[PDB]
């Protein structure tokens, strides 16, 4: 997260680190959205035009954590992946289209004071909260700067863009799939997620029940944090059906 | 599931943090 | 530069 904060303790309790085994690192952000299933980008586990492609027995998930680096006893907790989903069209090819997986874990997580779910946004909460101008947060543990790291989670809100400054700040082909956010160069304030910060959860907090919803997933960005681009965000509603299917036949 | 967004250390216990109050003014 | 795990988690 660049031009981001350090977190507050249990800001962020579904927030979760997807850390190889071998060697030890951090590989993406994801995010908790019940007491077995993970999301995150499908990029962290599959691109092919980098050579990613990971298995299930390459990975952990670390859940309730907030130091990067140390092993957070007592704390935080390490679960197994029992299966990778990731989504039947997601576009590695041409622009990340679809950049979204499903993670089950071998074993329930026990929620605690760090460890506890976000919610899924209904389409009627998605319709009044994306919206131009409003503002959710991003977090993880990725750069600080587009070219160090940080010792604890980061955190940083941004707004919504609209679609076709969205669309305008860039060559890709932008979809119904991503929605973009951040500040505009004659705003003033900036902030951005940069690399590490994948998989990540984009969240608000619902003003008419006071939960928290995931809208989005860090997916991708030109560099981190420059002026007239803006971060890409999986549009999380748009492929509820499909998270929905998975956890439905194999839950 | 039915507890889903609420955080222990935040909802839960009526507190917030430093940084939520900006997201709710954005809703306008 | 990340702490080393409990072995049990990489068994
Ligand atoms: N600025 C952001 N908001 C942001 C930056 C990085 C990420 C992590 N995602 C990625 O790195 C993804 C996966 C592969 C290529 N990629 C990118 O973001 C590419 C742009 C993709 C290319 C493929 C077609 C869709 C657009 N830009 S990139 O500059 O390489 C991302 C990057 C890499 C390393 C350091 C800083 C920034 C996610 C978000
Ligand atoms: C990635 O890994 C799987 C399993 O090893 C393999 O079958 C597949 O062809 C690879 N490439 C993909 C899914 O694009
Ligand atoms: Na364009
Ligand atoms: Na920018």
């Amino acid at each position: 997260i660049v031009e981001g904060s350090d977190a507050e303790i249990g800001m962020s309790p579904w927030q979760v680190m997807l850390f190889r085994k071998s060697p030890q690192e951090l590989l993406c952000g994801a995010s908790l959205i019940s007491d077995r299933w993970v999301l995150t980008a499908a990029h962290c586990l599959l691109y092919p035009p980098w050579d990613k492609n990971f298995t299930e027995n390459d990975l952990l998930v670390r859940i309730g954590k907030h130091s990067r680096t140390r092993y957070e006893r007592n704390i935080e907790k390490i679960s197994m992946l029992e299966k990778i989903y990731i989504h039947p069209r997601y576009n590695w090819r041409e622009n990340l289209d679809r950049d979204i997986a499903l993670m089950k874990l071998k074993k329930p997580v026990a929620f605690s004071d760090y460890i506890h779910p976000v919610c899924l946004p209904d389409r009627e909460t998605a319709a009044s909260l994306l919206q131009a101008g409003y503002k959710g947060r991003v977090t993880g543990w990725g750069n600080l700067k587009e070219t160090g790291q940080p010792s604890v989670l980061q955190v940083v809100n941004l707004p919504i863009v609209e679609r076709p400054v969205c669309k305008d700040s860039t060559r890709i082909r932008i979809t119904d799939n991503m929605f973009c956010a951040g500040y505009k160069p004659d705003e003033g304030k900036r902030g951005d997620a940069c690399e590490g910060d994948s998989g990540g959860p984009f969240v608000m907090k619902s003003p008419f029940n006071n939960r928290w919803y995931q809208m989005g997933i860090v997916s991708w960005g030109e560099g981190c944090d420059r002026d007239g681009k803006y971060g890409f965000y999986t549009h999380v509603f748009r492929l509820k059906k499909w998270i929905q299917k998975v956890i439905d036949q194999f839950g | 599931e039915a507890d889903c967004g609420l955080r222990p250390l935040f909802e839960k216990k009526s507190l917030e943090d430093k940084t939520e109050r900006e997201l709710l003014e954005s809703y306008i | 530069d990340f702490e080393e795990i409990p072995e049990e988690y990489l068994q």
